[PDB]
RNA sequence: UUGACCUCAAAUCAGGUAGGAGUACCCGCUGAACUUAAGCAUAUCAAUAAGCGGAGGAAAAGAAACCAACCGGGAUUGCCU
RNA sequence: AUUGGCGAGAGACCGAUAGCGAACAAGUACAGUGAUGGAAAGAUGAAAAGAACUUUGAAAAGAGAGUGAAAAAGUACGUGAAAUUGUUGAAAGGGAAGGGCAUUUGAUCAGACA
RNA sequence: UCGAAUUUGGGUAUAGGGGCGAAAGACUAAUCGAACCAUCUAGUAGCUGGUUCCUGCCGAAGUUUCCCUCAGGAUAGCAGA
RNA sequence: GUGGAGGUCAGUGACGAAGCCUAGACCGUAAGGUCGGGUCGAACGGCCUCUAGUGCAGAUCUUGGUGGUAGUAGCAAAUAUUCAAAUGAGAACUUUGAAGACUGAAGUGGGGAAAGGUUCCACGUCAACAGCAGUUGGACGUGGGUUAGUCGAUCCUAAGAG
RNA sequence: AAACUUUCAACAACGGAUCUCUUGGUUCUCGCAUCGAUGAAGAACGCAGCGAAAUGCGAUACGUAAUGUGAAUUGCAGAAUUCCGUGAAUCAUCGAAUCUUUGAACGCACAUUGCGCCCCUUGGUAUUCCAGGGGGCAUGCCUGUUUGAGCGUCAUUU
């Protein structure tokens, strides 16, 4: 009775969607994501899980802003606007 | 013999640069040599092909043919001469893809800019 | 399920929209390489886990 | 693991040593980089000569006191005796050591004469402007060997 | 066709505002068509034009508020330079070039002298 | 009655700063056991891994409460030894 | 100092079961309640010129044709081994088969004559 | 056995040398005389299995001594170079 | 005998390199070497040196592929089917009509909670799938469809969380 | 004698070894120092004339402004006024903008597209109710401003 018959009563989620990482690792009664630690300010991570670290670090994502810090620095953070020449 | 410290003879680095080259870079890669006449006519050896130029295929099966460049197919690294085409079984016609290095330029399509270019390289013009 | 949250009904909507065959015109593009849709899902084969 | 007539070895490789191996692959690198670093300092430094004037000094201990050896700086006594101040001798490429003390006359006259010859064999451009280009001798150590 | 930026930049603040409503009625109508026509690429250009007017209506009201702020302490944060959160913090040249009264007298009195060796 | 002082409060008070990320390298805290000893507890692995706090383009160290015992040397760091 | 980051030059390095797990819509697809786990998968041709048309077929297809330097390259696509399979040809077989030395017979072949 | 120490949904608490146990070392997600996940970790192994071309010449030992030694080592002996 | 490296033979090659096939030939005791033919399509070898991720039959070896088994075990619980017409290339299995039966309201009927997430509905449609079939489908393709002051949530408090 | 079994070969299967490839990996070296409340990194949902994904972007959505180039883009359609030109482009560059829902994540919550407060404004006969538009209200701490508390405590009133 521990096997197939009992599996029929599996129909209640222990985890739902984690606001901070959309992962279905948000424990309902515990109110905390087993993947990223929401709502704990610091994002959950360990040095024993280097894959899961890779699986999430900067650059696995849009980098909406960081994308451009390199180019901007390359030009000495230009305020202004380019002028004109000819041709 | 390379000598700068900012050229790379790396064969992998090159092929990547060519195939992944942006449109603006392929324009200059797709350069055709001017014809013997045109060369002494302009003091200039070759030029980035452009659309309404007039060209003679000096290589390949369509050796001898000539015509106007219909489209520069920068995506395909290939230029299409409207006059040099395949007919099919179902009669339908289809452009052949031609490469500017196997063409020769016979009558340029001159702009304000096309001239200033010829002069930027050190040419004279008619 | 049968009386859901908007978050869930929303996820299902985006789901539905991914359940379509390849737009055949893509098969024609230069250097095109995608043959079929390899992320096609079916409700009775792979459950989406919310 | 004891056998044969072999000398007992002491090969300390029982920590995670493979983690801390330093191969000086950049040996040629860092020499090229060190040469360029000096060629820039040379040019930044106007006709000034890359190093400062170092004193004579008798090396410590019963093993090295036979030899004489460049010390750090010139002591307040030698500087004065050679007729200039500490504060100024520094701007003239002379190294001064507030810590070294003078107990041996021989060394003392030696360094004070070393300062005479240094002063006599340099030229100090005016504060004004002119800047009468006079081309750098590069060391000073080489110029005034010990 | 399509709207041009330097041509908008001459129109009045309220000409431009009406241009937008012209392109919006325009757009809204094309969309009624697009569902009868198998394809309607026209819609792309009319929707890029809205974007272009809006950029201008915004570009103008901004360099308005810059200048009527230009040259004083305190101006909206989003007209202050971006740079780097830490570049923002760095000491300004002034509070950095600072030297103590005592040490100023030193740099003046004994400064690094330009000298050379030979004779 | 009126005005100070000390200490402590409140504001959607004027202006600012902190969090989080990353962490190869750097400053600390904390801290195993497998293992080796042909057993094993001291020891070893290791002042290592895992855990925690904090920085930079480097960090830290640094102008001697130093080394010496010499005819004395002369901030720190790093290499060869 | 630096198995991170930005930008560069390289190698007596690996060559798609190798090299990073990933040369590809790879930290994907898929598994797990979760922490986590985590693949496979590159190559027609110079060029689609990706086979008009005829015929048999319900269709898929077959058969002609046609393209091409080549379909002994047909989007199952370079070369296309092996195990294993069909067909054809040859041969042997009274409770395995295969092997050694030797010769008959059958098949097959080198060299040497001059 | 079947009207109660009854059955059962949802919510909720208890977490691994810990929980929970009308007590069987039972149950704690097909895992329980200590759950699952990753890491230390390529843990150690006097034990088991495997260890990839040809030819040529030479060619053994199961005995001595000491060993927490008796399925192992050191030592001598035999063997090659 | 293999991969890569220095030198050399101004070595072989699109008039066909490498590879693969071949009870065809030759050299070596052997590891192996050479040639013919066929397939093939872009590279490759000899000699002196250098170098190692350098040789497989085994490891209940790793990954992939393939057999004998074998057209075999099997496709037998849930009482059951039958006649005709229509459609269709094709009908034991689709649709319609007729008959025989079943569940027997503690349902094989009529709705919901959880869970799924479009399976619902229509049109088209059979390559795969539904361990016979298929013209049917919860399959494939293409579209349509979920309307609230009063039904729920939202509000309240419970153990508990914080 | 067939069949069948077996062996060899040719042709055809199966399978993907081999050979040759390589916009990838791996290692070495050189140069450089730039995330974030001015909202980062990450997440979610969206955005094209015809897109599921990858890439890119944010209701200005495979992009807007600017600058350089000087005529494409291309699977199909397409616009055509854009070709001696403030001008093509799925171009390069990028100094200006837009930047949904979130996230340290900040009015409160959040298995909820749940529920407050203030200010300006518009409509509804309205300072008070409803609705639309805009702009706001987290915490610790520093300097200062203002308003206060306490026989902690100094003086000053008659
Ligand atoms: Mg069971
Ligand atoms: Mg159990
Ligand atoms: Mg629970
Ligand atoms: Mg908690
Ligand atoms: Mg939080
Ligand atoms: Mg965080
Ligand atoms: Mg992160
Ligand atoms: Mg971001
Ligand atoms: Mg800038
Ligand atoms: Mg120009
Ligand atoms: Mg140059
Ligand atoms: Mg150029
Ligand atoms: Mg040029
Ligand atoms: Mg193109
Ligand atoms: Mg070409
Ligand atoms: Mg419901
Ligand atoms: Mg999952
Ligand atoms: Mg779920
Ligand atoms: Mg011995
Ligand atoms: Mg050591
Ligand atoms: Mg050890
Ligand atoms: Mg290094
Ligand atoms: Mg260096
Ligand atoms: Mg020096
Ligand atoms: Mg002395
Ligand atoms: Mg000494
Ligand atoms: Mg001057
Ligand atoms: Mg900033
Ligand atoms: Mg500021
Ligand atoms: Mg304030
Ligand atoms: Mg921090
Ligand atoms: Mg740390
Ligand atoms: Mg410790
Ligand atoms: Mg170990
Ligand atoms: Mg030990
Ligand atoms: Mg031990
Ligand atoms: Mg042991
Ligand atoms: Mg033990
Ligand atoms: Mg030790
Ligand atoms: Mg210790
Ligand atoms: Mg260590
Ligand atoms: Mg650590
Ligand atoms: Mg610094
Ligand atoms: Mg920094
Ligand atoms: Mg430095
Ligand atoms: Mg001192
Ligand atoms: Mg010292
Ligand atoms: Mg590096
Ligand atoms: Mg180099
Ligand atoms: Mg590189
Ligand atoms: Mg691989
Ligand atoms: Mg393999
Ligand atoms: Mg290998
Ligand atoms: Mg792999
Ligand atoms: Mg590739
Ligand atoms: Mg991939
Ligand atoms: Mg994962
Ligand atoms: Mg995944
Ligand atoms: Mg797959
Ligand atoms: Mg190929
Ligand atoms: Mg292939
Ligand atoms: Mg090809
Ligand atoms: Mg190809
Ligand atoms: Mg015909
Ligand atoms: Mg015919
Ligand atoms: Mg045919
Ligand atoms: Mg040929
Ligand atoms: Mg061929
Ligand atoms: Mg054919
Ligand atoms: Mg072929
Ligand atoms: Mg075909
Ligand atoms: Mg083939
Ligand atoms: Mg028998
Ligand atoms: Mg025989
Ligand atoms: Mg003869
Ligand atoms: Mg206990
Ligand atoms: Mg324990
Ligand atoms: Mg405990
Ligand atoms: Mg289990
Ligand atoms: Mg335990
Ligand atoms: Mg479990
Ligand atoms: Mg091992
Ligand atoms: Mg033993
Ligand atoms: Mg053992
Ligand atoms: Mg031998
Ligand atoms: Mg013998
Ligand atoms: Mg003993
Ligand atoms: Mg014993
Ligand atoms: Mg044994
Ligand atoms: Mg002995
Ligand atoms: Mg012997
Ligand atoms: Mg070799
Ligand atoms: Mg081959
Ligand atoms: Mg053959
Ligand atoms: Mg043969
Ligand atoms: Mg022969
Ligand atoms: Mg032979
Ligand atoms: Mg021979
Ligand atoms: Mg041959
Ligand atoms: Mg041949
Ligand atoms: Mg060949
Ligand atoms: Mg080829
Ligand atoms: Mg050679
Ligand atoms: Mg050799
Ligand atoms: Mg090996
Ligand atoms: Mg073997
Ligand atoms: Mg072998
Ligand atoms: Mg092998
Ligand atoms: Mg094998
Ligand atoms: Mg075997
Ligand atoms: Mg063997
Ligand atoms: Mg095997
Ligand atoms: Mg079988
Ligand atoms: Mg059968
Ligand atoms: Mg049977
Ligand atoms: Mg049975
Ligand atoms: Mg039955
Ligand atoms: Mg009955
Ligand atoms: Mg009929
Ligand atoms: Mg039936
Ligand atoms: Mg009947
Ligand atoms: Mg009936
Ligand atoms: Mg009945
Ligand atoms: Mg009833
Ligand atoms: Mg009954
Ligand atoms: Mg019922
Ligand atoms: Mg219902
Ligand atoms: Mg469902
Ligand atoms: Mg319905
Ligand atoms: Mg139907
Ligand atoms: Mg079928
Ligand atoms: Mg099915
Ligand atoms: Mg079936
Ligand atoms: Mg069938
Ligand atoms: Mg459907
Ligand atoms: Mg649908
Ligand atoms: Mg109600
Ligand atoms: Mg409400
Ligand atoms: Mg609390
Ligand atoms: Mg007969
Ligand atoms: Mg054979
Ligand atoms: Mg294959
Ligand atoms: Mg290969
Ligand atoms: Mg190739
Ligand atoms: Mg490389
Ligand atoms: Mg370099
Ligand atoms: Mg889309
Ligand atoms: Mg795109
Ligand atoms: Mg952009
Ligand atoms: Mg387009
Ligand atoms: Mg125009
Ligand atoms: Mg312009
Ligand atoms: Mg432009
Ligand atoms: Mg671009
Ligand atoms: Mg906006
Ligand atoms: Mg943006
Ligand atoms: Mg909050
Ligand atoms: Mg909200
Ligand atoms: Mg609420
Ligand atoms: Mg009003
Ligand atoms: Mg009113
Ligand atoms: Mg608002
Ligand atoms: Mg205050
Ligand atoms: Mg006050
Ligand atoms: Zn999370």
């Amino acid at each position: 009775g521990k096997g197939t018959p009992s599996f029929g009563k599996r129909h209640n989620k222990s985890h739902t969607l984690c606001n901070r990482c959309g992962r279905r690792s948000f424990h309902v009664q515990k109110k905390t994501c087993s993947s990223c630690g929401y709502p704990a300010a610091k994002t959950r991570s360990y040095n024993w899980g280097a894959k899961a670290k890779r699986r999430h670090t900067t650059g696995t994502g849009r980098m909406r802003y960081l994308k451009h810090v390199s180019r901007r620095f390359k030009n000495g953070f230009q305020t202004g606007s380019a002028s004109k020449a000819s041709a | 013999a390379k000598q700068s410290l900012d050229v790379s003879s790396d064969r992998r680095k090159a092929r990547k640069a060519y195939f992944t080259a942006p449109s603006s870079q392929r324009r200059v890669l797709l350069s055709a040599p001017l014809s013997k006449e045109l060369r002494a006519q302009y003091g200039i050896k070759a030029l980035p092909i452009r659309r309404d130029d007039e060209v003679l295929v000096v290589r390949g099966s369509k050796k001898g043919q000539e015509g106007k460049i219909s489209s520069v197919y920068r995506l395909k690294f290939a230029v299409q001469v409207d006059k040099v085409t395949k007919e099919k079984v179902n009669g339908a016609s289809v452009p052949i893809n031609l490469h500017p290095s196997k063409l020769v330029i016979t009558k340029l399509h001159l702009d304000k800019d096309r001239k200033a270019l010829i002069q930027r390289k050190g040419g004279k013009l008619e | 399920a049968a009386q859901k949250s908007f978050r869930i009904k929303q996820k299902m909507a985006k789901a539905k929209k991914q359940n379509r065959p390849l737009p055949q015109w893509i098969r024609l593009r230069t250097n095109n390489t995608i043959r079929y849709n390899a992320k096609r899902r079916n409700w009775r084969r792979t459950k989406m886990n919310i | 693991a004891i056998s044969k007539n072999l000398p007992i070895l002491k090969n300390h490789f029982r920590k995670h040593w493979q983690e801390r191996v330093k191969v000086h692959f950049d040996q040629a690198g860092k020499k090229v980089s060190r040469r360029n670093a000096r060629a820039t300092r040379a040019a930044k430094i106007a006709p000034r000569p890359l190093d400062l004037l170092r004193p004579v000094v008798r090396a410590p201990t019963v093993k090295y006191n036979r030899k004489v050896r460049a010390g750090r700086g010139f002591t307040l006594a030698e500087v004065k005796a050679a007729g200039l101040t500490a504060a100024y001798a520094r701007t003239i490429g002379i190294a001064v050591d507030h810590r070294r003390q003078n107990r041996n006359q021989e060394i003392f006259d030696a360094n004070v004469q070393r300062l005479k010859e240094y002063q006599s064999k340099i030229i100090v451009f005016p504060r004004n402007g002119k800047a009468p280009e006079a081309e750098q001798v590069l060391s000073a150590a080489a110029t005034f060997p010990i | 066709a399509g709207v041009k930026a330097y041509e908008l930049r001459t129109k009045s603040k309220e000409q431009l505002a009406s241009q937008l409503v012209d392109l919006k009625k325009e757009l809204a109508e094309l969309k009624v068509q697009k569902l009868s026509r198998p394809s309607l690429p026209k819609i792309k250009t009319v929707r890029k034009s809205i974007a272009c007017v809006l950029t201008v209506i915004n570009e103008q009201q901004r360099e308005a508020v810059r200048q009527l702020y230009k040259g004083k302490k305190y101006q909206p944060k989003d007209l202050r330079a971006k740079k780097t959160r830490a570049l923002r913090r760095a000491l300004t040249k002034f509070e950095a070039s600072q030297v103590t009264e005592k040490q100023r007298k030193k740099q003046i009195a004994f400064p690094q002298r330009k000298y050379a060796i030979k004779a």
